[PDB]
Formats: C-alpha cells, sequence, structure tokens
C-alpha cells in the first residue's frame, strides 16, 4: 500500500560528473528510507540509511539528503568502480517496498549501428520451421528500435529480442532480432525485410532479401 | 501539425564563433525530444547531436565531441547552438530535427530548410 | 436537501424532548398525587435525601431577601448541631439557589400584575382534618418540579442528536429514541425521585457528551467550542459531585481515541482547554472544596494535557503498539502519582467511600459504614431481572450487533502495527462513544444506579445500525423492519409503566409530626435514623444532629454514635453519648429492631465491629419491651415520651 | 565475523513445493529479524516475508500471502522459507537480508545491512535436453568485402548454462554472447556472433564448440561463408 516513484530511471554521465538520483514516497514516511547498490551478478550492499547517515566501509563520495518526503542520493565525483544499479527503500510500514531501480552508465562517443541480415541455414528446411535474424552491433545509446516486416506486414507478438551487456572495449551494445516462421508460413512472399531506427540516425536502416 | 524554423546565418570565417537557433511553432518541446543533423554534398545525412527532455545527457558526433554547445529554452521553445574554433570542414546545412517517438528511437520526419554555413 | 434535512432534525429533536417531558410529568402525577395533597403532605412525599434538598429551597424562598437566605444556607448551624457547616458547597445546593432566585421575583411580580397563577380550593380527607391542596405554577412545589422536569426532558433530545451524529442518518436517531422510550423504566427514575442530584446533572452530562461528539466528528476548534463545552461542563460540576468521576471516564476514553490517531492536535487542545477552564470555574464556585482536588478528575486533566503536548515529539514513532503502550504508561503513572502525591502527600485526605464499597465486594472488608451501603440494594450488583428486561426489548442484542460490526470495520480499515502521525484515521466519535459505553457498562454492573449511564449509551450504540458507510431499497426496507419489531416488544413496557399507581400515604408520620409541633419547643435537638431526620427537618423545622447525606467527613462518626442505641452497649454509655452530643429526643421505629439474612439488621451489624459487647442483652431487646410493657422501668434514664400503634417511638433524653 | 549463507535453490516443476534455508555465523539469531527479497531478470527488488524469532512474529506480502511460510529456529541459528503451489513468476533469485527485530523496530525497521548472496529458483513445465547448434553466414548482397559477422546458434535446450566458443578460443575480436530468452514452449535459445575481419572472412571454416554440463553436450558445429 506504500510505494516509491522514481523519475531518473536511466541516467548516463561521464566519470567525475556529479549525479543526483531522487526518490519520492506516496505516503509520508519520516526518515526511514535507505539507498542500496547492486552489481550485475552480485548481492546488494548497504550504502546510506536514515536518508543521511553514511554507512561504514562505503566510500565518502555518496551523500544522502532528505527534504520532506523527497530523498536524494548524490555522487560528486563519479568513478569507474561506481557503475551499478541503485535502489531506494522505506522501512516504515509492514509491506517493505523498494524503488524501481536506476542505472548509471558511461558517457561515450555515439556511433552509428552496424547491422547484418541472416537467413535460416540449411538445417532449417527439414525441422518444420525457420528463422530470419538481424545482428546489430556497435551503437550508443541504449534506446534503439528494430522492426520486422514481410512485404509491408506489421508484426506483433512474434519478434524475439536479445540484448548484450555494455561492452568492455568501446562501451557499446549488440542486439540479435529473430523472426521465426513455421514451414507452412515459410514459403510465403519471398521479400523478407528488417528495419532499424535509431536516435542517432534520420533515415531507417533496411536490410532486405529475396527468398 | 508540427513545424520549426532556423534563424541566423551569414558568410562565416574560420576561427570565429557562431550562435545558431532553432524554434518550433505550433508544438511544444517539454514532452518531445530534439536533435541536430548535418547535410553536406558527397556525405549528407550525418548525425550531429541529440538531447531529449531536460539535460539528462546530450550526445555528440564523434568528430565534434565538445566543440558544440547546446542550450534549451522550454518557455521560448528554442534551442541555441554555440560554436567556437571553427575548422574549414564545416561547409554544410544544419538541420534542427524533431522526433515524434517518445521512446527516443529516432523517428525523425520534419526537415525544413535549416541554415546553410559555407566556410571559405 | 441540506437545509431541509437539518431543520427537520432540529424540529424532531425538540418534539421528542417535549414528549419526554410530558411522559415523566404524567408518571409523577400518577405516582405521588400532588394534585389532591396538602403542602405539608407533599413535603412528606419526599422521602430520605429529597426532603433535605427541598428544605433549603424552602428556606431561601421564605427569607426576607435572597441574600439573607443564601447567607442562612452558607452559615447553616441547624443541619448538624454542634458546628457551622456551609451546605452550599457541601450538599451541592446550586439548583435550589438558582430555582429560588428565579421564584422570588416571579411571585413578587405576579402580585403586581394580579395574575392568578395559583389556583386552589378546600379538600377534605375524611377521618383526618381538612387540608388545602394547591395548584398552579405559582405554587413552590410545582415551580421546583417544573424546573426539574424541563431540565430532564432534554435527555431525549440529546439522545436523538447523538443518534443522528453517530450514524449520520435520521433512522439512527429514531432507533436511539425508540430504544430509550421502550426502556424508559431502566434509563431514569426522575419520575419517582425528582429532587435527587442526578436528576439535575445528568441532562448536562449527556449534553456535554453530544457536544463533544459533534466537535470530534467535524474536527472543530477555537474559542467558540471552548465556550460551548464549558457551558455544559460547569453546571454538571456544580451539581452532583459524582459528575467528576463521570468526567473522568470521558477523559479515559478520549485518550484512547487520541492514542489511535483519530483526533487531530488542535481539536484535542480545544477539548483539554475546555476541561481546564471548567474545572477552574467549578473549583472557584464551590468555595475551593478540597475534595475536588485529590479526586480523579484533576490528575486526569493534567495527565491528558501532558500527553497531548508531548505528542508532536513522537511523530517519527512508527511501531504503533510501542506508542500506545508508552502513552498508556505515562497517563496511568502521572494520574496515579498525582492522586497519591496529594492524598497521602500533603495530607488532604479526601473522602474514600467509593473505594470502600468496591473493596467489600471482592475482599472481606466489612466496615459497618460499608454495610450501611451494601445492603441498601442500590449499591448492590446488577440484578439478572434488569438484564433479562433489557434483553426483552432486544436492546442488548442490537447494541451487541452494532458493536461487533464496528469492531470488524475498524480492524479491517486500519493498519494495526504501523502508524503515520500525519494521517487521521476517521470515525473517532464512534470509537469514543463505544469506549464510553464499555466504561459505563462496567460501572453499571458493579453498582446499580449507575445504569442511568449504561442504558442511554446502549441506545446510542444501537443507533449505529443505520450507518450507511458500514442498495437503498434493501437498506430502507430492513431498517423499518427493525423499527417495527422494536415496536412489537416495547409498547407493552410503555403501557405497563403508564398503568401503575402508588400507594395512598400513611397517617402515622403525620401524627408524629403533629405531636412534635405541639409538645416540643422550637429549639429542641433531634436524633434518630437517617430517613426520619430529613423529614423532621423539612417540616417541623427543628435542629437535628444526623442526616441522610452521609458521604462526607464530619457526619460519618456522628451516625456511628447515633446508631449505637441499636447495639449491645450499656444504657449508661448510650445515655452519656446522647447527652454529650446534646440531643433531647431520639426518634425511631420498631421495624428497626427486628431480629434469615443476618449482616443487614443492626443487631448483627454491631457484632462485626463490637465483638467484646456480644452476649449482653441488646438495647432493642429493651426498647421493644419498654414500649410493650408501657412502663419505662428497666430503662432508668430513658423515658418513652411518644408511643402510638407501636410504630414510631420517641424517647426523651433525661 | 557475522555472515549469511543460503541454500535450497535449483529447478522444480510448477505446482510443486520447495524449502530453502538461511543460516548465519557470528551473532545469535532471535536477537534480530530476517527477511526474504526476490530479484527477477530485468526487474527490481521485492520484499517477500519477514520473521522475528524473539517471540515468533511472521509477516508476508499480499502477493505471496497464504502460500509461503517462514519458520526461524534459534538453536541452529537458521531460518527456513517453505513455499507451496509454485506459480509461473516465482522464478527468481532470493536473498536473505537481516534487519532489526520487530519488537524493537520503534521508528521502523533498520536497513538491510548484511545481505545474503542469494539462491536461484526456477519453475518450468518442460524437461531438460540438449541444444541444437546451427550456422549463420552473412548474405553476399550486403557488406561484401568489408565488415562480416559469422554466428553460431544454440536452440531448444535446458537449462540456462550453455557456453559456446570459437576455434578453441583463438577468435576474440568482437565476440558477442547473447543471453538466452525464455519463449512460450519453455526452452532457451541464444547465439554468438563475431565481426570476422576481411580477406574472405578469414578463409577459414570456423568451428563453434558448445558446452552444456547437465546434458554433457560437447557438439562442434562448422560455419562457413556463403
Amino acid at each position: 500500500d506504500i510505494q516509491m516513484t522514481q523519475s531518473p530511471s536511466s541516467l548516463s554521465a561521464s566519470v567525475g560528473d556529479r549525479v543526483t538520483i531522487t526518490c519520492r514516497a506516496s505516503q509520508s514516511v519520516s526518515s526511514a528510507v535507505a539507498w542500496y547498490q547492486q552489481k550485475p551478478g552480485k548481492a546488494p550492499k548497504l550504502l546510506i540509511y536514515s536518508a543521511s547517515s553514511l554507512y561504514s566501509g562505503v566510500p565518502s563520495r555518496f551523500s544522502g539528503s532528505r527534504s520532506g518526503t523527497d530523498f536524494t542520493l548524490t555522487i560528486s565525483s563519479l568513478q569507474p568502480e561506481d557503475f551499478a544499479t541503485y535502489y531506494c527503500q522505506q522501512g516504515a510500514s509492514e509491506p517493505i517496498t523498494f524503488g524501481q531501480g536506476t542505472k548509471v552508465e558511461i558517457k561515450r562517443t555515439v556511433a552509428a549501428p552496424s547491422v547484418f541480415i541472416f537467413p535460416p541455414s540449411d538445417s532449417q528446411l527439414k525441422s518444420g520451421t525457420a528463422s530470419v535474424v538481424c545482428l546489430l552491433n556497435n551503437f550508443y545509446p541504449r534506446e534503439a528500435k528494430v522492426q520486422w516486416k514481410v512485404d509491408n506486414a506489421l508484426q506483433s507478438g512474434n519478434s524475439q529480442e536479445s540484448v548484450t551487456e555494455q561492452d568492455s572495449k568501446d562501451s557499446t551494445y549488440s542486439l540479435s532480432s529473430t523472426l521465426t516462421l513455421s514451414k507452412a508460413d515459410y514459403e510465403k512472399h519471398k521479400v523478407y525485410a528488417c528495419e532499424v531506427t535509431h536516435q542517432g540516425l534520420s533515415s531507417p536502416v533496411t536490410k532486405s532479401f529475396n527468398r | 501539425q508540427v513545424q520549426l524554423q532556423e534563424s541566423g546565418g551569414g558568410l562565416v570565417q574560420p576561427g570565429g564563433s557562431l550562435r545558431l537557433s532553432c524554434a518550433a511553432s505550433g508544438r511544444t518541446i517539454s514532452r518531445y525530444a530534439m536533435s541536430w543533423f548535418r547535410q553536406a554534398p558527397g556525405k549528407e545525412r550525418e548525425f550531429v547531436a541529440v538531447a531529449r527532455r531536460s539535460g539528462d545527457g546530450a550526445f555528440y558526433a564523434d568528430s565534434v565531441q565538445g566543440r558544440f554547445t547546446v542550450s534549451r529554452d522550454d518557455a521560448k521553445n528554442t534551442v541555441y547552438l554555440q560554436m567556437n574554433s571553427l575548422k574549414p570542414e564545416d561547409t554544410a546545412v544544419y538541420y534542427c530535427a524533431i522526433d515524434s517517438d517518445t521512446f527516443y528511437s529516432g523517428s525523425y520526419d520534419y526537415w525544413g530548410q535549416g541554415t546553410q554555413v559555407t566556410v571559405s | 436537501y441540506s437545509q431541509t434535512w437539518l431543520a427537520s432534525v432540529v424540529i424532531i429533536g425538540l418534539l421528542v424532548g417535549y414528549i419526554n417531558y410530558q411522559h415523566v410529568y404524567t408518571l409523577f402525577e400518577n405516582d405521588k398525587h400532588f394534585s389532591h395533597l396538602a403542602d405539608f403532605e407533599r413535603e412528606m412525599a419526599y422521602r430520605t435525601e429529597m426532603g433535605l434538598y427541598y428544605s433549603y429551597y424552602k428556606t431561601i424562598i421564605n427569607a426576607p431577601s435572597f441574600l439573607e437566605g443564601v447567607q442562612e444556607i452558607t452559615h447553616d448551624t441547624v443541619t448538624e448541631h454542634g458546628h457551622e457547616i456551609n451546605t452550599l458547597n457541601r450538599f451541592n445546593l446550586y439548583p435550589e439557589v438558582i430555582l429560588a432566585f428565579l421564584y422570588r421575583p416571579f411571585r413578587a411580580f405576579a402580585k403586581s400584575a394580579n395574575w392568578q397563577i395559583e389556583l386552589c380550593w378546600q379538600v377534605n380527607r375524611g377521618e383526618l382534618r381538612p387540608v388545602e391542596s394547591c395548584e398552579g405554577i405559582g405554587n413552590p412545589h410545582y415551580f421546583y418540579i417544573t424546573g426539574v422536569f424541563i431540565v430532564a426532558g432534554t435527555v431525549a433530545s440529546s439522545i436523538f442528536y447523538l443518534g443522528v451524529l453517530v450514524s449520520d442518518s435520521i433512522f439512527g436517531g429514531f432507533l436511539s429514541v425508540l430504544c430509550f422510550a421502550f426502556n424508559h423504566g431502566e434509563a431514569t427514575r426522575v419520575q419517582w425521585t425528582p429532587p435527587l442530584r442526578e436528576s439535575f446533572a445528568f441532562p448536562f452530562i449527556i449534553g456535554h457528551i453530544a457536544i463533544l461528539t459533534f466537535v470530534i466528528k467535524y474536527k472543530k476548534s477555537g474559542h467558540s467550542m471552548i465556550l460551548l463545552l464549558t457551558s455544559m461542563a460547569v453546571p454538571a460540576l456544580l451539581f452532583w459531585q459524582f459528575t467528576q468521576f463521570a468526567f473522568f471516564t470521558q477523559i479515559c476514553s478520549i485518550f484512547l481515541a487520541f492514542s489511535l490517531d483519530l483526533i487531530p492536535f488542535s481539536t484535542a487542545k480545544t477539548v483539554i482547554h475546555s476541561h481546564i477552564i471548567s474545572f477552574l470555574i467549578g473549583f472557584l464556585l464551590l468555595f475551593g472544596n478540597e475534595m475536588m482536588i485529590t479526586a480523579l478528575y484533576f490528575p486526569s486533566i493534567l495527565a491528558l494535557g501532558m500527553i497531548i503536548y508531548i505528542s508532536p515529539l513522537l511523530s517519527n514513532l512508527k511501531f504503533r503498539p510501542a506508542y500506545v503502550l508508552f502513552l498508556a504508561i505515562i497517563f496511568a503513572s502521572i494520574t496515579l502519582g498525582l492522586k497519591i502525591g496529594l492524598s497521602k502527600g500533603l495530607g488532604i485526605e479526601d473522602d474514600a467511600h467509593i473505594f470502600d464499597i468496591l473493596r467489600s465486594k471482592f475482599t472481606s472488608f466489612a466496615n459497618f459504614h460499608t454495610r450501611l451501603y451494601t445492603c441498601s440494594a442500590e449499591f448492590d450488583f446488577i440484578q439478572y431481572s434488569t438484564i433479562e428486561k433489557l434483553c426483552g426489548t432486544l436492546l442488548i442484542p442490537l447494541a451487541l450487533i452494532s458493536l461487533v460490526t464496528f469492531v470488524f470495520n475498524f480492524v479491517k480499515n486500519t493498519n494495526l502495527l504501523w502508524r503515520n502521525s500525519e494521517e487521521i484515521g476517521e470515525n473517532g466519535e464512534i470509537l469514543y462513544n463505544v469506549v464510553q459505553l464499555c466504561c459505563s457498562t462496567v460501572m453499571a454492573f458493579l453498582i446499580m444506579r449507575l445504569k442511568l449511564f449504561m442504558t442511554p449509551h446502549l441506545c446510542i450504540v444501537a443507533a449505529l445500525f443505520a450507518n450507511s458507510k458500514l442498495s437503498k431499497t434493501i437498506r430502507v426496507s430492513a431498517l423499518v423492519g427493525v423499527i417495527a419489531i422494536l415496536f412489537y416488544r416495547g409498547i407493552p413496557n410503555i403501557r405497563q409503566q403508564l398503568n401503575v399507581k402508588g400507594e395512598y400515604s400513611n397517617p402515622d408520620q403525620e401524627m408524629l409530626f403533629d405531636w412534635i409541633q405541639h409538645n416540643t419547643k422550637q429549639d429542641a435537638v433531634f436524633a434518630g435514623t437517617m430517613p426520619v431526620m430529613a423529614n423532621v427537618k423539612l417540616t417541623t423545622l427543628r435542629p437535628i444532629v444526623n442526616h441522610p447525606h452521609y458521604e462526607h467527613v464530619g457526619i460519618r462518626e456522628r451516625t456511628l454514635k447515633v446508631y449505637s442505641m441499636f447495639s449491645k452497649k450499656p444504657i449508661a454509655e448510650v445515655h452519656k453519648i446522647m447527652k454529650e452530643m446534646g440531643v433531647n429526643y431520639f426518634v425511631f421505629q420498631l421495624m428497626n429492631c427486628s431480629n434469615r439474612r443476618p449482616e443487614c439488621v443492626y443487631r448483627g451489624m454491631w457484632d462485626e465491629e463490637d465483638p467484646k459487647n456480644s452476649g449482653r442483652t441488646a438495647l432493642c431487646d429493651l426498647w421493644i419491651l419498654a414500649a410493650n410493657s408501657k412502663d419505662n422501668s428497666r430503662i432508668a434514664p430513658f423515658k418513652i415520651v411518644y408511643n402510638a400503634n407501636r410504630n414510631y417511638i420517641v424517647l426523651k433524653i433525661l | 565475523e557475522v555472515q549469511l549463507v543460503e541454500s535450497g535453490g535449483g529447478l522444480v516443476q510448477p505446482g510443486g513445493s520447495l524449502r530453502l534455508s538461511c543460516a548465519a555465523s557470528g551473532f545469535n539469531i532471535s536477537s534480530s529479524s530476517i527477511h526474504w527479497v526476490r530479484q527477477a531478470p530485468g526487474k527490481g527488488l521485492e520484499w517477500v516475508a519477514s520473521i522475528s524469532s524473539s517471540y515468533g512474529y511472521t509477516s508476508y506480502a499480499d502477493s505471496v500471502k497464504g502460500r509461503f511460510t517462514i519458520s526461524a529456529d534459534t538453536s541452529k541459528n537458521t531460518a527456513y522459507l517453505q513455499m507451496n503451489s509454485l506459480r509461473a513468476e516465482d522464478t527468481a533469485v532470493y536473498y536473505c537480508a537481516r534487519s532489526s527485530s520487530v519488537y524493537w523496530s520503534w521508528w521502523g525497521y533498520s536497513a538491510f545491512d548484511y545481505w545474503g548472496q542469494g539462491t536461484l529458483v526456477t519453475v518450468s513445465s518442460a524437461s531438460t535436453k540438449g541444444p541444437s547448434v546451427f550456422p549463420l553466414a552473412p548474405s553476399s548482397k550486403s557488406t561484401s568485402g568489408g565488415t562480416a559477422a559469422l554466428g553460431c546458434l544454440v536452440k531448444d535446450y535446458f537449462p540456462e548454462p550453455v557456453t559456446v566458443s570459437w576455434n578453441s578460443g583463438a577468435l576474440t575480436s568482437g565476440v558477442h554472447t547473447f543471453p538466452a530468452v525464455l519463449q512460450s514452449s519453455g526452452l532457451y535459445s541464444l547465439s554468438s556472433v563475431v565481426t570476422v575481419p576481411s580477406s574472405s572472412l578469414g578463409t577459414q571454416t570456423y568451428i563453434c564448440n558448445v558446452n552444456h554440463k547437465p546434458s554433457n553436450t560437447k557438439v562442434d558445429k562448422k560455419v562457413e561463408p556463403k
């Protein structure tokens, strides 16, 4: 019955840039909120409790402010080891509720994505179904868009999307998009196309082929 | 039902400073996002810059990282672009581009005339 | 629909008040027959403590001026012969003062206007002498009774308003007044006992409760609410001393609401300020009665004020049970420490008779003083007959169902364990009234006569059945079903109440009082059993030593000395005691010297606290033979100066 | 030093039940409360249930109230969470956090300071089998001569852990690993692609070896350019 709303769902800033993350509670818990940090594949660790009291062992570059029902976690000097997800929780009611979970990313030079088309292999013509895929790589930021159409046929519910973690070399991403059709749905219109729109481009990138 | 205009111009000179501006008419910018693009002969349709709603992070093209300054005025619904140390490889048309998708996935539909800049 | 609703509410409340007034006045006229009774016979109609209260109203109305009469009653030397008591703050005689102050100019202006406000004529009794029975508002008895009954008719209007407030609909007020009418026999006795103190004060107590419920429900505050609460608290405090304990159980309830975040800060501040001012004014008007301090009403006010004012410091507390337990500990500890820090501290030593009865009910504390209360059958436990009679009208099942419904809704629309100091929980007036009902039920079960508190609160709680929050056609069609089934089992009680008439007097006491008129001097001092002494003072205007208002300190040991003529003491000792107190005559009955249920006859109450004197011949065993043998031989210094048909005996002290 | 350890996770069938344990070292239990928090792939953190062992106070979230059970005993300094009638969304990783005792909460629960590492629990109506490995070559109509990416796909397997490598690990430039995606039939499917350099895609018939311990599958597929 008690919940938190968090506007900065995803925040991207460079190393050394001050970052502020807000937390708003629908009710009026007094000061029983806390901030947490979780790394991918690891368990969370406690950073600040009572909205202002810094924990022990955690570095002194995390500051917690409270104004009324609003709370704020601030890092003056963002550092490479301080790249994880953050959470905001209250403990003033029996249903203990966390926040949505914000993510801090690395500023980098955005580059145009590179996409390639791939038809089903020779093993897909005897299994009763076949998949056409698009492999896209080397772009920034996170938000993109991939579309599938066969002779201008809009799709809904069948697309498969797989997304890679941020690369350790150039801090970029990779996507695999999959359109799977059965054998009875395979020998239809031979023109198979794949469209991608990104914020870093004006015209859509289309990869199309003929069966 | 959307449109925008770009002001400024003039025959620029290398080593100077520029102050471009683009303003939308009939539609606001608090909810939408915004971008800047370049159009040049031989290599047009090149990305330049993008910013979404308030300054949560502004992205720049690779060769112009830091040389562009972008300022926003929601009340005036205007974008100002500050230019310094202009190299002679900036002969192109600047376009203030609007994207109609709130996902910020890059559905740019309006182009306009932009502002032409010729360097020597 | 909002002007029309409120106006109809007001009008219906006034009408039910007038109907209640007429009903009680009819039951009185059926009981005591004042229409064909002489002025001195109406005085004999006021048995035990009512005759003492009416005598001071008679004193003031007969004085040369009002100030001289109030001077007479503030420096009274007749009620207790031996010292000078101030009866105004001592018996709570403010209703008498107000009524006399209004009556004197009324009659004085009636003579000028030649209005015949008083009509009357010769009436003949037959065997006895002719008398005069007098009618009209100009008669003093009727002015007094009309004041009493006008005050007591507003109890029904207050109950109607409380039924409307607690359920937010007119069906609830109708249910409350109907349950009050069909159980009118158990709710009040102002028809049988008009001059009692409760008859003047309880209307103001229930009016105060209604005003408090209104203040809580709409979250009111300011000066204009302090005035309204004080204007109904001061009259109740001036009257009936017991009001203080009532106002204690109110505070105990208010705290319990406050500890659950159902009352805002400003409203509670207004409430406690009203109580502070009302207590100060009552203490001043009662001439600094040291009894008001060291009661439970003053420490409770201070404790609740402290808890209210240190409440914002506990905003950040979240675990509700800890908060409630903390405030409960502070409340109880402060109030108890302030009570004992003034009783066994500064040595004020208030009257502890409330706690003496209660200890005798559970423990074996005998205390002849308590035996005079516990056998009285009005300071006894509640009887199963009353409970079956309340269940007959289905009042108890209805209130029980409403109570369990409220408990269900309250427990399932509020977080029990975790509290927010910024959100008020709503429906605080209903919880306040439910807790008040629980307190009143405990009081009524322990000591009957406190049922005057329980029954109207049962009506108010049964009025919860029409609360819409906790289909219109189904609701309205079943509420009228309840009203109809109530009528089916409540009309018999009204008819039975209206079809009872009292006994026709007795000529013994009139003959005794005539003998006292003619065969004694005007300044003779009288002693005897408590019920007779109030009558001997009311008419016959003689100084007495003991009176029925035995509660306070200064009359308690006097009764224990007076009733030693029913003990096994020697004749010489009781004669010396009577001589020392300075009484001339001792008046009693032979039904006071009878021998089944020991420990409530005086011959058995004088063996618990006088075991050395058992085995010697009882004094009553000598009186009931000195009256029969017609010679005062064995009682050498005692003479039986009055004896007729072996009912009243007047001994004369040599 | 005081620390928390968890056990009891794994793979089960929907509609079943499972019990899992949270033990502690150092501080004795019953002097503090312990709580269970779920974390699901791509989702946030959600408190589940809480116990104070000082006198036995248990609390639940309405999303799981009536099915899960908490029982913490003091002698072994351990607690048990037992869940019945598993739904289709209970697949997640569970963490055993520690907070202050509820009787001493008094201004609210203390922050979860010493979290547990967490155990992953999964429910699937399907059984487990091996992956089918498929090749993926770039089309000759696009990016011919320059950029080229070769891919090896593993389809229709169970459970999640399946690792694919190229030519005994000698290929590293732009290697991408795709997390598996749970489709409707309950079987996982991922791929791995490499931005192969120029000169006719390295003029090599690349080999992808697939490792999956539960089925002991070590199949090696061959991928060549079209």
